[PDB]
């Protein structure tokens, strides 16, 4: 039915809404509302979804995600990997309650963890993000197991993607991985 | 003028014109912030770092217009300037703004460059013991007559 956009402030929340939309660059700024819009998939069925995108400030993080979770099923959660590692400890405090809240649904969604930014080298690559997300995600439980996500009953994946894609923006968009997983949730 | 952006509330930027001579890394960022947590409702104050910076609200579609100018002192005619493009973009653009749904915004192309540099090229022609004295007398009056 609906697919959620979350994540933390210039995360490229806006950028992947349009990107898959209209496929030409423009120029965002932070979100403070939300957009939803009808998406028809590219496969011969057809199918439309609504994709819905909340502010990432975290003035209104919590104010819209517990009246969006109603309706909601699937999240894409966006974790920037340029900047992961002087902001280890914020996304992972937004998963914990995301986790939370998904939850507490009565139908368990499906869960995407994209990796924005990964046209610069200095980005990580998803199994060693993910790594560093159940290292840190134990000790935040804390503050008998360490967390797994296999262990965690969701149907969670994780994979690379860019929005800007920096020089690759040129002539194409690199956005791959997301259409497939969409068609194959869908 | 120096800097001047029309973005939604979306977090998308419609129209600008910037160039070089200013580039937009973070000076609506701060301006952001200040709306939303501390409420400035200052009548466009909150000059950032190092250029002042005004804003203007439309509930009605959902819609922002930031100005930037230098620090320095800068006349009256840019609010006026900014009320005039704000009307015109209501009575023009209103098909696309009055619809809800954001495809049609991403869908839409505005050329609106030409009409502002106009606006703009107006705008700076426009710029270049009680004591109670009394007498010894007394008064005299008549008296008024009816039927
Ligand atoms: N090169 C590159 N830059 C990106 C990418 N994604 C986001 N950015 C950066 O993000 C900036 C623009 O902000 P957005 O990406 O729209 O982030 P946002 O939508 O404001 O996120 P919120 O603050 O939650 O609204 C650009 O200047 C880029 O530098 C990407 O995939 N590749
Ligand atoms: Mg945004």
């Amino acid at each position: 039915r609906a697919v959620l956009l979350v994540g933390l402030c210039d995360s490229g929340k806006t950028l992947l809404f349009v990107r898959l939309l209209t496929g030409l660059y423009r120029d965002t700024q932070t979100s403070i509302t939300d957009s939803c819009a009808v998406y028809r998939v590219n496969n011969n069925r057809g199918n439309s979804l609504t994709l819905i995108d909340l502010p990432g400030h975290e003035s209104l993080r919590l104010q819209f995600l517990e009246r969006f979770k109603s309706s909601a099923r699937a999240i894409v959660f966006v974790v920037d990997s340029a900047a992961f590692q002087r902001e280890v400890k914020d996304v992972a405090e937004f998963l914990y309650q995301v986790l939370i809240d998904s939850m507490g649904l009565k139908n368990t969604p499906s869960f995407l963890i994209a990796c924005n930014k990964q046209d610069i080298a200095m980005a990580k690559s998803a199994k060693l993000i993910q790594q560093q997300l159940e290292k840190e995600l134990n000790t935040l439980r804390v503050t008998g197991k360490e967390f797994e996500f296999s262990q965690l009953p969701l149907k969670v994946e994780f994979l690379e993607c860019s929005a800007k894609g920096g020089r690759g923006d040129v002539g194409s968009a690199d956005i791959q991985d997301l259409e497939k997983w969409l068609a194959k949730i869908a | 003028l120096d800097f001047f952006t029309i973005f939604s509330k979306g977090g998308l930027v419609l129209w600008c014109f910037q160039g070089v001579s200013d580039s937009c890394t973070g000076p609506v960022n701060a301006l952001i912030r200040s709306v939303l947590l501390q409420e400035r409702g200052g009548n466009n104050s909150f000059t950032h770092e190092a250029l002042t910076l005004k804003y203007k609200l439309d509930n009605q579609f959902e819609l922002v217009f930031v100005v930037g100018f230098q620090k320095i002192l800068t006349l009256t005619y840019v609010d006026k300037l900014i009320d005039d493009v704000h009307r015109l973009f209501r009575d023009k653009y209103r098909t696309e703004i009055q619809q809800q749904s954001a495809l049609s915004l991403l869908n839409g192309t505005f050329d609106f460059q030409n009409d502002f540099l106009r606006l703009l090229r107006e705008a700076e022609e426009s710029s270049k013991e009680k004591g109670k004295k009394a007498p010894r007398v007394w008064e005299l009056g008549g008296c008024a007559n009816k039927e």
